[PDB]
């Protein structure tokens, strides 16, 4: 397991392009198909940074990570981070993944 | 049935997807566009044993039943069928709880690669709405 480099808090669009660890539990789970959307918190009441899954563009092996994957697991995430707009539904930041940890299952 | 662009914008406007979650009508008229090519009858299987569905490309892991794709949700409770009919009303009503599901329309692949951030208005432009 890699060593956590930043809060979920801390992942800002400054860190465009730079490798970053997260660590904490899984918020929440969405899957669309060739889009897997994993976000997660390390702090009650804090940010939840998006973790994003694209076919063809994500390792296909964390695919099968993701598969047993479940709300409250604990992980350790190390990926790169891309900026975007914030909107509603854009925290203006998001994480692709090369490595993806399970820690503990809830 | 292949819609044509102010066609399929009709009929989007009509189902309420202007705007819906925040996304103007572009947006949904963009993400058909380079998701199925505005063909209700698009079919396209995935390496995972998944398979998507209609105008939307909905995928069968989730939000459709196919009967073939295991860890099936099927949260829309609706067979992946429904999605390929002439009638875009099962897929508009899919997308919208896709759509609600927290993350936008971020869930359309496509859409992010060939849609979001660009001036999406421009697939309405002209069209009597």
């Amino acid at each position: 397991s890699p060593k956590k480099t930043h809060w979920t808090a801390e992942i800002t669009p400054n860190l465009h392009g730079s490798e970053v660890v997260v660590a904490g539990w899984v918020a929440h789970l969405g899957d669309y198909g060739r889009v897997k959307i994993v976000k997660v918190s390390d702090r009650e009441g804090g940010a939840a940074v998006p973790v994003y899954l694209e076919r063809g563009k994500t390792p296909d092996h964390l695919f099968k990570v993701f598969a047993e994957l479940s709300r409250e697991d604990v992980v350790v995430i190390k990926g790169i981070v891309e900026a975007t707009t914030v909107t509603r539904w854009d925290t203006g930041v998001e994480i692709f993944p090369s490595e993806i940890w399970i820690l503990n299952k809830a | 049935k292949v819609f044509g662009r102010c066609e399929l914008a009709a009929a989007m406007k009509r189902h309420g997807l202007d705007n819906y979650r925040g996304y103007s009508l572009g947006n949904w008229v963009c993400a058909a566009k380079f998701e199925s090519n505005f063909n209700t009858q698009a079919t396209n299987r995935n390496t995972d044993g998944s398979t998507d569905y209609g105008i939307l490309q909905i995928n069968s892991r989730w939000w459709c039943n196919d009967g073939r794709t295991p860890g099936s949700r099927n949260l829309c409770n609706i067979p992946c069928s429904a999605l390929l009919s002439s009638d875009i009303t099962a897929s508009v009503n899919c997308a919208k709880k896709i759509v609600s599901d927290g993350n936008g329309m971020n869930a359309w692949v496509a859409w992010r690669n060939r849609c979001k951030g660009t001036d999406v208005q421009a697939w309405i432009r002209g069209c009597r709405l």
